[PDB]
């Protein structure tokens, strides 16, 4: 679940902008980007229209940041 | 005659000329659906949900568009995404729309023996499971290219307007029942 929250903060903060959105998670390719967008547009068109207007600041330090900690204490809960 | 089932276009292909000098880093970073990697290759690319589009823009002055379930939707599509880029401050313009390419599907629901079909066509339809289970089938009136499978199915590409789609089916009909 985390790994969509964090998919559509990214969608807001930065648009579709799917290779920025690779680079700057741990793993994934642009190719599983695209694979998720796909999946999940059905579902959450009301969300990726709120991301689009969401225009959140997109910051390099703060997102870092809160990757790393989002992404430890998933993996440690998990 | 048809059996009632009609192909269906999945896809299609445009362009449009935007007429001005463009500049890619200024549209990647205006834009919100922008997407840009100039380590990769030197083109923006954009997505809107309303057509189900995807479309670049280049520093040259033109514009391609896909993915549309109909010409005037690819159409639509473009023009929207020239209405972007004008209000991003380009003076762009919707000079020239051309369809370039368009899709289709359509099934007959019974099987075709495809050993039947080459060995009865083998001049310009080739079959070769190995590396890809369908036949390939290409043809002259129109220009157009198809790939039939077993359970039926069929895929035609190439086209410039539904009509040859459809006239391609109506053609490839009698074929396929025998």
């Amino acid at each position: 679940n985390k790994e969509t929250d964090m998919f559509f903060l990214a969608i807001s903060m930065v648009g579709t902008d799917f290779s920025m959105i690779g680079q700057l998670f741990p793993h994934r390719a642009r190719i599983e980007i695209k694979n998720k967008f796909k999946r999940e547009e059905k579902t959450n068109g009301w969300r990726i229209d709120k991301a689009f207007q969401e225009k959140r600041p997109f910051d390099f330090d703060f997102f870092a940041h809160l990757l790393q900690k989002v992404l430890a204490e998933e993996e440690k809960r998990k | 005659g048809p059996s009632g089932i009609v192909p269906q276009l999945q896809n299609i292909v445009s362009t449009v000329n935007l007429g001005c000098k463009l500049d890619l880093k200024t549209i990647a970073l205006r834009a919100r659906n922008a997407e840009y990697n100039p380590k990769r290759f030197a083109a923006v690319i954009m997505r809107i949900r309303e057509p189900r589009t995807t479309a670049l823009i280049f520093s040259s002055g033109k514009m391609v568009c896909t993915g549309a379930k109909s010409e005037e939707q690819s159409r639509l599509a473009a023009r929207k995404y020239a209405r972007v880029v004008q209000k991003l401050g380009f003076p762009a313009k919707f000079l020239d729309f051309k369809i370039q390419n368009m899709v289709g599907s359509c099934d007959v629901k019974f099987p075709i023996r495809l050993e039947g079909l080459v060995l009865t066509h083998q001049q310009f339809s080739s079959y070769e499971p190995e590396l890809f289970p369908g036949l390939i089938y290409r043809m002259i009136k129109p220009r157009i290219v198809l790939l039939i499978f077993v359970s039926g199915k069929v895929v035609l590409t190439g086209a410039k307007v539904r009509a040859e789609i459809y006239e391609a089916f109506e053609n490839i009909y009698p074929i396929l029942k025998g």
